[PDB]
């Protein structure tokens, strides 16, 4: 393969060699793996070679016959490989799921799958049940039946590991999804002694406490006001107001809902009457009067929300306050090889955090007497974070198996991410981390150093910077940089250490942690990284990132203010390293990590491909660029280029140290830093 | 001021254009430009109007009137004006900058509708007009230089160093002479030739002239086609003799005490008289006059409070 | 308070190890006897008998005394410290003084004026003798920041090698091969 490559004249020879190797030693995992993969590659080869010309149905029949010749034994190969190993079978499982979803409707693939599934230990499917779920809507009854039977069998043995995502699935607005989920849950009610009802109770009360009526009416009226007075989109304005009134129509159930209704109901109902009068007569002045009423409601609400610092359960969710051992596992943990920690109690009150958005702190008591702290936050889709954490898990596994990375203790810190609905969920609390921004702010405050000296200097030199040309911005930037010593972090790392023997180790962990995340973030394509996204571990010195949103290069194409830097490497971060600069620990660590990532390319691609083609998440990228299938292909090709040394140019192949040096230069040049949005403070 | 060649014009971050006497230092008048900074200044062939390249606009002022109104201000562009040039008859004006187009106005019309515009796929750092011929030379941030035929829309693409952007160009009045500079320390000189054909050819490489000044920012030729001056972000300016491109002299504003060095960039220069004087701008907040034949100094103009970038003057009346 | 210096002056008479240990013990006790705070005075009777008790509070007592003594008294004390640091290779005394200097570096008073150059070179050498490699590295980087020399670069290579971090030494070598012959 290395000397000739893959073409119609080499495929059967390599397959013959792999088959012979398998026959010579039928117990050797690598022989079966290599054979299964080669057959998979042949399947893609013939499909690619035909579509490469047809797009740039006799051919379909030819493909069905040829691919079936390759595909059935490919499936058998992967099933055998899975059966011959444990723990490291993730890649093979994902490839089986890919072949199943794409080709399962063929009777011969179905037959192979049925025999395969019957022979596999049920526990090996647990690692893939955020992916089997949300494929239950597939319009291919054969596949549907397979999914439903498999999920039912899984629920029969490990219901604690399944009830969460099915409970979430049952709230879906798509008819087929909640119906299939309901059928599965109905079976679980018998198997799990109606544990399902307790899960639904907790899930619904937890969702309700996340968002209050005041917040919904505040944002609602703000947007509706923008539509009425700005865009003059009266239709859209009505569409925005409608669900708020429909929500209120159910009536209050809690003490907070009652107080809100008593305070604002009358005025809202009068506004309803004015809107109806407009609808009947067309008299926009009636809408103006309705907006005067809405204005008064909005204003009064805007006075009061800053005074909310905590919530007691007795006013928002008395059902949770009265609990009770619920026979549910603590949301953040489950291990089929260990005792299950049950939920014993819920803290009597929640603490509200004041910021642009307001998360709430929850504490649960478990059966082991330990406290578990979770951060509850709405208005965000957490499924992206879940998939990223799975990837990080894989990467940590790959690093753990390399002796070099065992001596150099490299790893990625991970979180617990638990979606509850399309717009809310729980994030695990990390008890000892401090945001980089806060550390610098507090340092400058203590020393009586103005927080914005560099900005003030830039404006004093040229008080029009935002509208200057590139070379003028470079001149002003370099001037301001040369007027102050950017080493606040280097001092903080030493002042906070109890001794030199601790400081030294903390600095070492800092440097290696940063290098690891620099290379992983590059391969992933992690976007906006600014002082409020990075955190330091107060005791170990390791670095965390907490906002895995724009995870692909869509974060290089925003309408305003790019996005030129592949990863953050500012002067203040470099100054915290050894006095010699980037050379040494940082560069060498980057080389080691890149070599490991290149060696195990296929596992990374299997996970990333599984993510990119997920129909419920891929839209997050579709809305930005292009036929989604074409953009998804371009994205995968870009990842392959990054992992094969052909990112900078397709006319050559670069070595590891060359690629790394090019990336460092790109990440440090002043020409790129001067173009960044001031919020992504380039001189910090 | 148009009637007296002694008056030199400067502009910078003070949002004003100042007119002062080259041989006395006396400030004579100011023009307000509060809307934005000025990227470039230029004087019409009619020696009675001055243009200023600002933010999202190009604005004309009367150099004779005592009421310097925006005579025919071309409100448009929407981003940046890299430079403004004029055709020799006073009929046409050329603009680079952003959006990535070379736009040409028919200056007598009061509308901004243009008779021609050339689409370029990187921002344009400079636009030059070929002497006595309806062709433009356009320097882009991509490192490419394009030549456009104003009569046919035919063109030529020159990419001598794709890795670096082009920062400035000026084609000598003598049709056989160069030049342009990039951001990495070297000037290129090619022979100018050509003929009849569809492609707007031909340049034939002659010599590479290093500066070793990390840039340059501006390339400019003397009226007698004898001297070539280069100005950079550094604190020096170099002058070569075009007869062989050997270095003739060097000007410098470096501090004598390193602790106070790098006071400002030498943002361009201009020749005055028959290769008699250099008028220089500096971001350190004054203009300076130098003699090319001897290095004799110094006259200064410090009417500004902020950095000074742009130069223009009534070299002939 | 002045008595604190009278014991310190013993660091131009002590010869044997026992003489220096007695010198340190006498200083430690005198720093407590006449302290400025009732929360420190009252342990003197205890420290007199509790041996480690004096040691554990030495730094705190010193800082209090430091804020009381004038420039001449501080000069005499600093000279006494310098003499103790150079007269003999006694680990207990050297380590105590090194810990004192480290503690003073984290205070609101600033480092001790162990002239010249705040004793950075001297403390560095002593740190090396005590095998306090982390301290030797810290002080070496502190003098590095004032301007590199080949001697400093070689010292950094030696210390980085003693700490079992070849990569840092490689970084230093690359620096040398970029800025020096
Ligand atoms: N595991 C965590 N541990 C401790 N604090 C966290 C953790 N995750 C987030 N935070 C902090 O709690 C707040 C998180 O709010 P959040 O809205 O999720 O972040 P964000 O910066 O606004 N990202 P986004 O809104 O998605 O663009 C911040 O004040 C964080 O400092
Ligand atoms: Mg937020
Ligand atoms: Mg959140």
């Amino acid at each position: 393969l290395n000397l000739q490559g893959i073409n119609e004249s080499t495929i059967p020879k390599v397959l013959q060699y792999y088959s012979a190797a398998t026959e010579h030693d039928r117990s050797w995992y690598k022989a079966w793996h290599a054979w299964a993969v080669m057959n998979f590659e042949a399947v893609l080869h013939y499909k690619h070679q035909n579509q490469a010309r047809d797009e740039k149905k006799k051919v379909t029949e030819d493909l069905s016959k040829t691919l079936l010749m390759y595909t059935v034994p490919a499936v058998q190969g992967f099933f055998r490989s899975i059966s011959l190993s444990r723990g490291n079978n993730l890649q093979d499982t994902l490839r089986v799921l890919t072949l199943w979803f794409d080709y399962g409707h063929w009777p011969d693939v179905n037959e192979a799958l049925v025999e395969g599934v019957k022979a596999i230990q049920i526990d090996t499917w647990l690692q893939v049940i955020p992916q089997l779920i949300a494929r239950i809507d597939t319009p291919r009854p054969l596949v549907g039946r397979l999914i439903h039977q498999l999920l039912t069998d899984i629920g029969r043995y490990h219901p604690q590991a399944l009830i969460y995502p099915l409970t979430v699935a049952s709230k879906s607005t798509t008819t087929a999804r909640h119906n299939a989920a309901n059928k599965i849950l109905k079976n679980m009610c018998e198997h799990s002694n109606t544990l399902v009802q307790q899960a639904m109770m907790v899930s619904e009360e937890l969702i309700r406490v996340a968002i209050l009526w005041h917040e919904m009416w505040h944002e609602g009226l703000e947007e509706a006001s923008r539509l009425y007075f700005g865009e003059r989109n009266v239709k859209g304005m009505f569409e925005v107001l409608e669900p708020l009134h429909a929500m209120m129509e159910r009536g209050p159930q809690t003490l907070k809902e009652t107080s809100f209704n008593q305070a604002y109901g009358r005025d809202l109902m009068e506004a309803q009457e004015w809107c109806r009068k407009y609808m009947k007569s067309g008299n926009v002045k009636d809408l103006t009067q309705a907006w005067d009423l809405y204005y008064h409601v909005f204003r009064r609400i805007s006075k009061q929300l800053p005074q909310l610092t905590s919530l007691e359960l007795q006013y928002v969710s008395p059902k949770l306050l009265m609990c009770r051992d619920l026979e549910l596992a603590v949301p953040g943990t489950y291990d089929p090889n260990q005792p299950i920690i049950r939920i014993q109690s819920i803290a009597p009150s929640l603490q509200v955090i004041t910021s642009k958005q307001r998360p709430r702190k929850l504490t649960l008591m478990g059966s082991n007497g330990h406290e578990f702290v979770f951060l509850l936050k709405g208005h965000e889709d957490l499924r992206q974070d879940e998939r990223v954490m799975q990837l990080f898990g894989l990467v940590n596994t790959l690093l753990a198996n390399d002796p070099t990375s065992l001596r150099k203790n490299l790893s990625i810190q991970r979180y617990a991410v638990i979606p509850l609905s399309t717009n809310s969920g729980l994030i695990g609390w990390v008890p000892h981390c401090d945001t980089l921004h806060a550390l610098i702010r507090d340092y400058r405050e203590k020393k009586k150093i103005l927080l914005n000296i560099e900005h003030r200097i830039m404006l004093r030199m040229a008080p029009d910077y935002d509208h200057l040309t590139l070379m003028q911005k470079v001149e002003v930037f370099e001037h301001a940089v040369n007027n102050t010593a950017g080493d606040d972090l280097a001092k903080l790392l030493w002042l906070k250490s109890p001794s030199s023997e601790v400081w030294f180790d903390r600095r070492t962990n800092y440097t290696r942690s940063l290098a690891v995340m620099s290379m992983v973030g590059y391969i992933l394509g992690l976007g906006d990284r600014h002082p409020s996204n990075l955190m330091l571990d107060r005791l170990s010195g390791k670095i965390l990132h907490i906002d895995f949103g724009d995870c692909f290069e869509v974060a290089m194409t925003r309408e305003k203010f790019p996005e030129k830097i592949p990863f953050r490497l500012t002067r203040m971060l470099t100054n915290a390293m050894e006095v010699t600069g980037l050379d040494g620990n940082y560069r060498i660590t980057c080389h080691t990590v890149m070599e490991v990532l290149r060696e195990h390319k296929d596992s990374v691609m299997a996970v990333l491909e599984a993510f990119v083609y997920d129909p419920l998440l891929n839209w997050r990228l579709m809305d930005t660029n292009t036929a989604l299938n074409k953009k998804a292909i371009q994205i995968i090709n870009r990842v392959r280029d990054k992992l094969t040394g052909r990112d900078f140019s397709h006319d050559d192949t670069l070595d590891v140290p060359t690629q790394v040096e090019l990336l460092i230069k790109q990440a440090t040049s002043h020409e790129n830093l001067c173009q960044c949005y001031i919020g992504w403070c380039p001189f910090w | 001021v148009g009637s007296d060649p002694v008056i030199l014009a400067t502009a910078g971050y003070d949002h004003t254009v100042r007119f002062w006497q080259a041989h006395s230092g006396i400030c004579t008048r100011t023009v307000q430009h509060q809307d934005s900074q000025v990227n470039a200044l230029e004087v019409t062939p009619d020696r009675s109007m001055i243009a200023a390249a600002g933010y999202q606009h190009i604005r004309m002022y009367d150099l004779n009137s005592n009421n310097p109104n925006p005579i025919i201000s071309y409100d448009g562009v929407n981003k940046n004006i890299a430079s403004v040039g004029f055709h020799e008859d006073g009929r046409w004006m050329y603009t680079g900058g952003e959006d990535c187009t070379a736009r040409i106005w028919d200056l007598r019309s009061r509308n901004l509708q243009c008779q021609r515009i050339f689409q370029v796929n990187a921002p344009i750092n400079c636009v030059c007009l070929h002497p006595n011929q309806a062709e433009l030379i356009v320097g882009d941030q991509s490192g490419a230089i394009h030549i456009w035929d104003l009569k046919t829309d035919h063109n030529e693409q020159l990419i001598p160093e794709p890795e670096v952007s082009i920062t400035s160009a000026h084609i000598d009045p003598d049709a056989s002479y160069m030049a342009a500079v990039n951001s990495t320390g070297n000037c290129y000189v090619w022979n100018l030739t050509g003929g009849i054909g569809d492609e707007v050819t031909q340049l034939i490489p002659k010599t590479k002239i290093p500066a070793h000044t990390r840039y340059a920012l501006q390339c400019r030729f003397s009226p007698d086609s004898t001297l070539l001056a280069t100005c950079s972000a550094d604190q020096t300016c170099k002058i070569w003799r075009t007869s062989n491109f050997s270095l003739m002299t060097e000007l410098s504003i470096k501090s004598g005490n390193p602790g106070e060095s790098s006071r400002g960039w030498m943002w361009g220069c201009a020749f005055s008289g028959d290769s008699q004087y250099i008028v220089t701008a500096s971001s350190d907040n004054l203009a300076r006059l130098w003699c090319v034949e001897t290095g004799e100094i110094k006259r200064e103009y410090g009417g500004h409070q902020k950095a000074v970038v742009c130069l223009a003057f009534n070299d002939s009346v | 308070s002045t008595i604190n210096l009278q014991k310190a002056w013993g660091a131009a008479r002590r010869v044997s190890k026992d003489d220096w240990l007695e010198w340190l013990r006498r200083l430690s006790l005198e720093l407590l006897k006449d302290s400025s705070s009732p929360s420190l005075r009252s342990c003197w009777a205890l420290a007199q008998a509790y041996n480690p008790m004096a040691r554990d509070l030495f730094n705190a007592a010193f800082v209090s005394c430091w804020s009381e003594l004038n420039e001449d008294q501080q000069d005499e004390l600093i000279r006494s410290i310098e003499l103790a640091l150079t007269s003999q290779d006694i680990a207990e005394v050297t380590q105590t003084l090194l810990n004192l200097a480290e503690f003073m570096e984290h205070s609101d008073k600033g480092p001790l004026p162990l002239r010249d150059d705040n004793g950075i070179v001297l403390l560095g050498e002593r740190a090396a003798k005590c095998r306090a490699y982390a301290k030797a590295l810290h002080y070496k980087e502190l003098e590095f920041q004032k301007g590199p020399t080949p001697a400093i670069l070689e010292s950094l290579i030696s210390i980085n090698n003693k700490l079992q971090q070849p990569e840092a030494a490689a970084g230093v070598l690359e620096y040398a091969m970029k800025h020096f012959g």
